[PDB]
């Protein structure tokens, strides 16, 4: 099994004391954007702020 | 003779067009003034008091002696009704005098004994001061320093909670020391009533005023600006790049034993910062500082533990009690206990087994709870935005030439 | 069905007036936003034609 | 409560007019509503301006300011033993037992959240009720009794997503 | 480094742990929310002080 997580083939997480293998069957690379839009949005405030608050 | 003059020249602007003449009879006055105003002040409640009651009133304070015989009091209950329910309409022509007179009011009162009753009265002529939006007056100081003096911190807060913009000076009526002043001792005040985050911001917007000379309120809201962020943070927060030169040439080696303070807390180690504590404790009583020391080394001992959630999920209240440094697991279920209740940590406790069971999950981010949280942070976000949108049409109004 | 005629025709009305209020709360959610929009934008246009002289 | 109202007017009177002059009932609502916020901190900067005169005229509150630094400190059975020593002339003492209500439930909801388990004992002596009247109150509000090891287990009692994308995303 | 896990110290028992993304995300968004709002009253009372130029002067 680790030998095929090295083939990059297993994306799932395995415990070892419990011995069980649970894989990311149902991916989602859905999530980041909404961080995305917020970093930069959080850089539109860096060019804003540093601006603005500066004299 | 002149005395019965002036005040039919009161009544000639009163209700007409401009007061500037005014200010000049309330700026000349009399220079050499008699007992007779009191009498004055008999028959002079035509129409609201007026503004001569404010220079009569003024020129009582500005004697530097009596201020009205051992009697005074009833003086107080004057000006009391001076600012009750007489209040005033042209105040803004007025403020030199009228900022002057709750200066020597509050002046007065400090160096008499309690001023508790001077706050409740002061919050009224602030209130007539300002506009809408609050502005930054420097009354705002005095009231402060009365809460600071009678400790009554409670009724002081709404003119502490609103971040107002624009400092009201009109016709001078300001002091760099009064700006100095209402955020030092603002500053305590959110100290004292263990709201740290404001104390913070309060004690940092008092080092970042521009200054060419080093004041004492500065060195001391340095001092309790560390103090403040050992407690609410694992470290010393970074002061902005437009702090005043002299901060870092002249308060900073000054004020150096807090940042020894600060070089040991780095370190974790709770023997060590009470060494020092007990080494400097001379120098933190001189400035009237023990007490948020020792408020550190408890912080320390907090941060101790919270460090233990990043590494640990099931451990020993005796293997906690080596660690942190408590001497027993009692100890340590006494600090576990405690800052759960007041939300330090995320754990439970196992009596039978002697366990310490860290959790580390507050929320996943679907209440509603967290919808109203948004909701009531971008509100904030758009009265900023379109307090930003006036700021920047003031801004454009006006241009250069 | 023997009638529900009366009851169907007045939960006919509610849904109808239902899915219309949603409709037309968005109606006035639009009549600010972009009409927000042009008032937006129209200031601050006139903020960067006064920003010349 | 109305005791904000009554300590308002009360410092109209008493820190508006009276020369510097202090008086101890506008005192007994100030430590009222200083032991209800339990702000002793603030109540610190009251036992600063309390005359040591009100400290021994206003002194039944004096017995209401020990029971607070018990209450501050936390100290249970000291405070549920300290009940009717202090009587004050009816503007803390009735308050005092609802304050010592509060505290009681307060107390009831801090443990039903932040314990896995506690003693029994020491929660009745944290709430003032008995240990089997806290029994009853947990059965009728809900924690998770374990018996034999005499730990009873605590316990609590769309457009969504559009409006999250809206703002946070 | 890469140790994104729980330990079961009571039990002395490692558990890793996927740190969700979702949370990391809105937390961190958030958390910059409450940074926008510090220096949202920052801003506010440092340019209605100094919007004005007008500071701690020589004397």
């Amino acid at each position: 099994l680790v030998q095929c997580i090295l083939d990059n083939t297993i994306h799932g997480r395995i415990d070892q004391v419990n011995q069980l293998l649970e894989l990311d069957h149902q991916k989602r690379g859905g999530a980041r954007y909404t961080a995305l839009d917020k970093w930069t949005n959080q850089l539109n405030s860096l060019n804003q702020a540093v601006v603005s608050k500066l004299a | 003779s002149a005395l019965e003059q002036f005040v039919n020249s009161v009544r000639q602007l009163s209700a007409q067009g401009q007061m500037t003449q005014l200010c000049e009879l309330i700026n000349k006055s009399g220079e050499l003034l008699a007992k007779n105003l009191s009498h004055l002040d008999t028959v002079l409640g035509a129409l609201d008091v007026q503004e001569h009651s404010l220079g009569v009133l003024a020129v009582l304070f500005v004697k530097f002696s009596m201020p009205s015989v051992p009697d005074f009091e009833t003086l107080f209950s004057q000006v009391q009704l001076f600012i009750s329910t007489c209040n005033g309409e042209h105040i803004r022509y007025a403020t030199d005098t009228f900022a002057g007179l709750c200066h020597q009011l509050t002046n007065a009162l400090v160096e008499r004994k309690q001023p508790l009753r001077g706050i409740g009265i002061l919050k009224q002529a602030i209130d007539k001061m300002q506009m809408n939006t609050n502005q930054l007056t420097s009354i705002h100081a005095d009231l402060c320093q009365l809460c600071l003096l009678a400790k009554c911190f409670k009724p002081a807060l709404p003119y502490l909670d609103v971040d107002m913009m624009d400092i009201c000076k009109e016709n001078g009526a300001y002091d760099a020391k009064h700006f100095l002043c209402y955020y030092y001792y603002g500053g305590m005040i959110y100290t004292g009533l263990k709201n740290f985050e404001r104390a913070l911001y309060f004690y940092e917007q008092a080092i970042t005023t521009p200054a060419m000379a080093v004041s004492h309120i500065m060195l001391e809201s340095y001092k309790k600006y560390i103090l403040v962020s050992l407690i609410l943070l694992g470290k010393v927060q970074q002061l902005p790049k437009y702090t005043s030169q002299i901060v870092g040439r002249f308060i900073k080696p000054l004020s150096n034993a807090y940042h020894e303070l600060a070089q040991v807390y780095s370190t974790n180690n709770p023997s060590e910062l009470r060494n020092l504590v007990n080494k400097h404790s001379e120098t933190f009583t001189r400035d009237n500082n023990m007490g948020l020391v020792k408020q550190c080394l408890s912080s320390l001992y907090k941060k101790n533990i919270q460090r233990l959630t990043k590494t640990f999920l099931t451990l020993s209240l005796q293997d906690m009690a080596s660690r942190v440094q408590l001497s027993g697991p009692q100890e340590a279920e006494k600090y576990v206990l405690h800052m759960i209740e007041d939300g330090e940590i995320f754990a439970s406790i196992n009596q039978k087994d002697g366990m310490v069971s860290f959790h580390d999950n507050p929320e996943k981010y679907n209440n509603p709870a967290m919808l109203h949280n948004i909701d009531q942070e971008m509100l904030k976000c758009i009265e900023l935005d379109e307090r930003l949108k006036a700021m920047d049409q003031e801004i454009t109004v006006n241009p250069q030439f | 069905r023997k009638k529900d005629l009366s009851a169907i025709a007045r939960t006919l009305q509610e849904w109808c007036v239902g899915c219309e209020v949603v409709l037309s709360g968005i109606e006035e959610q639009v009549s600010r936003a972009n009409q927000h929009k042009e008032q937006q934008l129209g200031l601050k246009q006139q903020i960067e034609s006064e920003v010349a002289n | 409560f109305s005791f904000k109202k009554l300590l308002d007017q009360c410092e109209n009177q008493e820190l508006e007019a009276p020369g510097g002059i202090a008086t101890p009932p506008v005192y007994g609502q100030l430590l009222a509503l200083y032991l209800l916020h339990n702000d002793m901190n603030n109540a610190r900067y009251l036992w600063k301006r309390i005359p040591p005169a009100i400290k021994s005229a206003n002194s039944e509150l004096g017995g209401i300011w020990s029971v607070g630094q018990r209450i501050w400190q936390r100290d249970f059975p000291g405070i549920y033993t300290t009940i009717n020593a202090h009587q004050w002339s009816e503007t803390v003492q009735p308050i005092m037992e609802a304050l010592r209500d509060a505290t009681r439930r307060r107390a009831f909801a801090l443990v039903s959240q932040a314990y896995t388990s506690i003693i029994a004992d020491d929660f009745a002596a944290f709430v003032g009720l008995p240990v089997e009247e806290a029994v009853k109150g947990i059965l009728e509000q809900g924690w998770q009794a374990d018996s034999t090891t005499r730990m009873v287990l605590p316990r609590k009692p769309l457009a969504r997503l559009t409006d999250y994308v809206a703002f946070l995303e | 480094g890469l140790i994104s896990a729980r330990v079961d110290s009571h039990s002395k028992i490692l558990y890793a742990r996927d740190v969700d993304q979702r949370s990391t995300t809105f937390e961190k968004s958030l958390l910059m929310g409450k940074e926008f709002q510090r220096r949202a009253k920052a801003m506010m009372l440092r340019a209605a002080v100094l919007r004005n130029q007008i500071h701690v002067k020589s004397p």
